[PDB]
């Protein structure tokens, strides 16, 4: 047999035809669940960690159940990576989108003028 | 399987969720109610049978 | 004094740390599922832990919005980056440049070595390569993960650009709602008006001051490329973050109690009773083994609340404005401050003004032109060594004595050391 | 939520046959029953302590707010402030306390401008070959001649020897444009 920094076999050697074997935990990864509130609706939008993969890949991992919208509001639900959710009216669904950091403005900058 | 029983006033059971059939339904399961709230929240890793 | 000399200081300040969440369902008790069966006779104990851990989640992210957006408006680079012979260059982004944070703050990036949690570890990554026995994939096998933070690097490096941009071209001004416009010149006058020399200062020796301020900075950049410890507190959060996790790994292989450490080991050489015991033995331990990381982790997060506090509170006064408390933004007299990004931190660069050479003087206390004492308006009279002249207390300027200068009160009686002069 | 989640803690086995008392004690004899009944005593203790090592953690935090709010009520509300955004978002003037359920709630008056407009000016002046420096403000173009004003109200002022000071030539100053005192 074999074990890790942690009392756990990971590797065997098989009886028959000796040969070895590694063992991995059949669980991995991280799922979370977007929700607008049960008296909203009961529709949900999960978010799964670790996976490549209405799907749509974050930083934070692959969201599905929710659709992509290119312009940016502010956040409501914090999902991570930069990337926010809410309820719109697309009847309503769930909605990812970008977080607007600010107003965009501009400054013209002279050696002359003030403005008091 | 693993359920969650609501008992009313009186002794009877009006309604019950199963903490297997959909990702709601296991939230609702680990928060231990049946109305949830806006907001992300975290539920058991992925699990394989 | 009679000359003096601009100083540039770094300050480094942690705002959060990294942000963590455990599923003990996997830690404990894994993959039994017979003892997730004991597990649920042992009570709600995860619930309380996985929502204690849920608000430092959101008080890190809380913290980095309060310290870095302070600002509304998102201002855009001059792309100037010389006003009045002041190089704002190597602090302010580069559009040709294929990252968007400037050459400080990617200094300040590569001193920190992170453990580099990829945020995306996939089971193919930690199923082959094994070899390597990487500590993440070992952490992520158990149920603990890092959460990735709500606000992305380039988005802090956009906030500093913004807040230097502002800072160089509005000023004091932004610190309210509306920014007015000024250029570097007058604004610097300013900051030495209240500072308590005059604005002649600044308009005489412009280049000087334009020369030490670029030397300072270079020196700065020098002083980052070279010292060896520098961002320690930021990396320290790391190394403890880091450290718990591991620790909380390698506690997996303890018997509390039982007679072993490794579960599908007792359930084969025992029968259901019999096992029981082990597995709630086994069950206690790591649920104690839990509890005490959470409690170690929100007394860190406490110190990391204040740290991010006390943080925030420099920037909005040293950043947004001229502050008049001593010691407290730089070391010296305060001028202007320059915000810079860091991991899970932020860096101040704050700029000072330090008088450098002295000289003796002989003085009086009040001078007695016809009888009645001249006491002085603000400063202190001198003997130049020919005749009496008023100056100020922070640069030798010799003034001649006139009725301006001075205020009379009561008589040449009460005060003592009064020497004759003319006005 | 602390009190009722210790309230509901009440009903798990801690390794014993059962999570209530008065049963085990009533189903085996005196010697039997003490394992079980160590073992709950153990687990409840385990949790008194970690409601109270959490409420000393939360303590911490809220005597800290305390601090906080003493601090601001002696500096804004007991006088005038001059520390930026410390009372209130903007100039501060005054404030005012007001109570409110385990808190406190701060009334701050401040100052704002609003209506910008634009000026040309010039670091210095030239009289009569020596520079004019300004007293305290900015000197400004008003459109017809030359003014100095402060820098938070538009308030024209003839320029005269009171609001200036006089130092050096007109020859290390740049932008000094000539005009009368
Ligand atoms: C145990 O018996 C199995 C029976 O299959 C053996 O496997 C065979 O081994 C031979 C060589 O000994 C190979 O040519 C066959 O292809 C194998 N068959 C299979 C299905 O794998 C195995 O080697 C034996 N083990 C020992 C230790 O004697
Ligand atoms: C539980 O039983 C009570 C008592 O029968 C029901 O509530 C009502 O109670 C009043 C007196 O307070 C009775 O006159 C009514 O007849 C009761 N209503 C009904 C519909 O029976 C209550 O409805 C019962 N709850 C259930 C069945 O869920
Ligand atoms: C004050 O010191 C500065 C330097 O800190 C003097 O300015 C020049 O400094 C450079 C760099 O050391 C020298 O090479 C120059 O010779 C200096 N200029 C001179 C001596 O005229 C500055 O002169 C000093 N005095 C004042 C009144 O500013
Ligand atoms: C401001 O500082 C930057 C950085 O040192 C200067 O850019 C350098 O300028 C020198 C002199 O022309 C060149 O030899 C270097 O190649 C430049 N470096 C880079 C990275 O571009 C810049 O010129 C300064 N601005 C001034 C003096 O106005
Ligand atoms: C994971 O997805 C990204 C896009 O999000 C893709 O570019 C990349 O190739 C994928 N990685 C692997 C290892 O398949
Ligand atoms: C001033 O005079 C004192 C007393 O003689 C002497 O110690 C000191 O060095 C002098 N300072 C300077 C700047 O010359
Ligand atoms: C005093 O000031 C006069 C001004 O004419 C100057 O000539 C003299 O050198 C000064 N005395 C000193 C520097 O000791
Ligand atoms: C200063 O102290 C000396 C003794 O050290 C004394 O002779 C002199 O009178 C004092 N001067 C004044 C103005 O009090
Ligand atoms: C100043 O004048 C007074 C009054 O005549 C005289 O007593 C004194 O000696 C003079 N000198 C000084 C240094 O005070
Ligand atoms: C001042 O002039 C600038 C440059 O033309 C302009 O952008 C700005 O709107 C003006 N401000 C006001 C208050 O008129
Ligand atoms: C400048 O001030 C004079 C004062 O007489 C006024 O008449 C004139 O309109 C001003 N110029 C402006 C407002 O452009
Ligand atoms: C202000 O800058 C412009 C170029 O933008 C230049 O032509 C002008 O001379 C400058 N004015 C002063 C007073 O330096
Ligand atoms: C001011 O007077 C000087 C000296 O005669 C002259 O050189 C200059 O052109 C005049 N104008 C300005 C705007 O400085």
């Amino acid at each position: 047999f074999g074990r890790d920094v942690s009392d756990f076999t990971d590797s065997v050697r098989d009886p028959k035809t000796s040969e070895i074997l590694d063992i991995s935990p059949c669980s991995f990864g991280g799922v979370s669940v977007i929700t607008p509130g049960t008296n909203t609706s009961s529709e949900v939008a999960v978010l799964y960690q670790d996976v490549n993969c209405n799907v749509f890949q974050t930083q934070a991992g692959c969201l599905i159940g929710a659709e992509h919208v290119d312009t940016s509001y502010e956040c409501d639900i914090p999902i991570g990576a930069g990337i926010c959710a809410s309820y719109h009216t697309v009847q309503k669904s769930i909605v990812a989108y970008t977080m607007s950091l600010g107003a965009d403005s501009s400054i013209a900058y002279s050696n002359n003028t003030i403005a008091i | 399987t693993t359920f969650m029983l609501k008992y009313d006033e009186n002794g009877t059971i009006t309604d019950a969720v199963d903490c297997s059939q959909n990702p709601l339904a296991e939230l609702k399961c680990s928060v231990k109610s049946f109305e949830i709230d806006k907001g992300i929240y975290q539920t058991s890793n992925f699990r394989v049978a | 004094p009679t000359n003096f000399s601009i100083s540039i200081t770094t300050e480094v300040m942690p705002v959060s740390m990294a942000k963590t969440s455990v599923d003990c369902n996997m830690y404990i008790c894994g993959d039994s599922t017979e003892c997730a069966n004991l597990l649920l006779q042992y009570g709600s104990f995860c619930t309380q832990l996985n929502r204690a851990l849920s608000g430092i989640a959101v008080e890190q992210d809380r913290n980095t919005r309060e310290v870095f957006a302070q600002v509304k408006q998102m201002y855009k680079t001059p792309t100037l980056k010389d006003f009045g012979g002041f190089n704002f260059s190597q602090i302010l982004p580069d559009p040709l440049k294929p990252t968007k944070r400037s050459f400080i703050e990617d200094l300040l990036f590569n001193k920190v070595t992170l453990a580099d949690a990829g945020f995306m570890k996939q089971y193919g990554e930690c199923l082959g390569d094994i070899n390597a026995r990487d500590l993440i994939c070992a952490q992520k096998f158990n149920g603990l993960t890092v959460l990735p933070p709500l606000l992305t690097d380039d988005m802090i490096a956009a906030y500093t650009a913004a807040l230097v941009s502002g800072t160089a071209t509005a000023g004091w001004t932004f610190g309210a709602g509306a920014a007015l416009q000024i250029p570097f010149a007058m604004q610097m006058a300013y900051r030495f008006n209240g500072i308590g020399v005059t604005q002649n200062v600044l308009y005489e020796n412009q280049k000087q001051i334009a020369n030490q301020f670029n030397k300072a900075i270079s020196q700065i950049q020098e002083s980052l490329t070279t010292t060896s410890t520098a961002l320690g507190k930021l990396q320290d959060v790391v190394n403890q973050n880091a450290q718990a996790l591991n620790t909380l790994v390698k506690q997996l292989s303890s018997n509390f109690g039982a007679i072993s450490s490794v579960l599908n080991d007792i359930l084969s050489r025992l029968d259901k009773v019999e096992a029981e015991v082990q597995i709630d033995r086994l069950i206690t331990g790591r649920l104690q083994s839990l509890q005490t990381y959470v409690t170690q982790q929100l007394i860190r997060a406490a110190e990391i609340r204040a740290s991010a506090n006390l943080a925030a509170t420099k920037m909005s006064e040293c950043v947004l404005g001229q502050s008049k408390r001593v010691d407290f933004c730089g070391k010296g007299y305060h001028l202007m401050s320059f915000p810079q990004a860091a991991p899970h931190g932020v860096v101040f660069l704050h700029v000072t003004y330090v008088p450098s050479q002295e000289r003796n003087f002989t003085t009086a206390p009040a001078i007695c032109h016809e009888g009645k004492a001249y006491f002085p308006r603000e400063g202190v009279f001198v003997f130049n060594g020919t005749s009496w002249f008023i100056t100020q207390r922070n640069f030798f300027s010799p003034q001649i004595i006139t009725t301006d200068n001075t205020f009379v009160s009561g008589s040449c009686d009460v005060v003592i050391g009064i020497i004759n002069n003319t006005v």
